[PDB]
């Protein structure tokens, strides 16, 4: 049959990198409210470039989304680490 | 000169232990291990007798055991004692002393 | 020899603080940060005891704390004290003194 | 100075015997031979008379026969005595002494 689907908002066909950002205990979702956004054109390679954005997010105590060309294994290890212990709210 | 755990440097050397790794930041963020290099602040645990080159009497080392020091970046040998990495530098190479 | 904030150089060294960054020009224009390099005029804040190589007695450093000096281009190690970059040179390397 | 099996070093040298090969690990696993490199802990078996460079009187070697020492990584010559590899270093090159 025919279907009418009304998307509300914006959407792109690409998911989170590491399956540790899931804070939902539900159908495998990372779900935030009142989050920050970090838009990077080229890759986030090092620990150096990523730390200041996270210092902002933890200070203001809001989640943070990281939309970049990619999140390298070094900055990624920091993101997953800060996610799994005390519990900074991030996702890439 | 003074010794350490079954170890004693020779003539000029100084056995140090690098200080903490600085895993978290000051405010509230927290850091990995590939970054963060090797800490340059260390504590001296053994000291060699004295400079052999000093004519006649030996010139004893200046940094005394139990001090905190600012290490150089490069010069230094890795020694393993009781499965703890300690680093053996030369007395002339130690940059500063954290007196306080 | 004289110390600084919980820091003291060893035997020949000199801990200096580089002077301003020169952000604007003389007349009326204003400059970025990638240019302007590292300023060569600095102020000395700590001084090591004295040259160990001097036979018998140590030879004290000549540049005394509180002086302005013209640094060399290359020689120098970066030290961080209280989150302010200070640079540690050797006494023989310091070019000139701004006496006035 | 003291000798070893029909051998005697000259003026500064020190003949050591490298210690065990470390075939097995601490816990219970067991290792190959391409790995494990060359052991840096050795025992001194011959000692040369004394430093020729010392003006007038010779300055005798400091490491005395029968000591355990921390060898450097590179400096050293291979000698064959009774088909047992012994290594001949210079007295200044020996890093530490395992006093105990």
């Amino acid at each position: 049959n025919d279907e009418l689907e009304i998307i509300e908002g914006m959407k792109f066909d690409r998911g989170y990198i590491s399956p540790y950002f899931i804070n939902t205990s539900k159908g495998q979702k990372c779900e935030f409210q009142d989050a920050y956004v970090l838009l990077s054109e080229k890759k986030i390679s090092s620990i150096q470039s990523i730390v200041p954005a996270l210092e902002i997010a933890n200070a203001h105590r809001k989640p943070l989304v990281i939309i970049a060309e990619d999140v390298d294994g070094e900055a990624l290890s920091t993101l997953v680490l800060n996610r799994l212990k005390v519990g900074l709210q991030v996702v890439a | 000169g003074q010794a350490f755990r079954k170890f004693l440097p020779l003539f000029d050397r100084v056995l140090v232990e690098r200080s903490a790794a600085e895993t978290v930041t000051k405010g509230g963020i927290m850091l990995p291990e590939k970054s963060q290099g090797k800490v340059l602040q260390a504590t001296v645990v053994a000291v060699g007798s004295g400079s052999k080159g000093k004519g006649g009497e030996i010139q004893p080392v200046s940094v005394k055991v139990g001090d905190k020091v600012l290490l150089p970046e490069y010069g230094g040998t890795k020694v393993v004692l009781d499965d703890k990495d300690y680093f053996l530098f030369r007395d002339g190479d130690i940059l500063g002393k954290y007196v306080d």
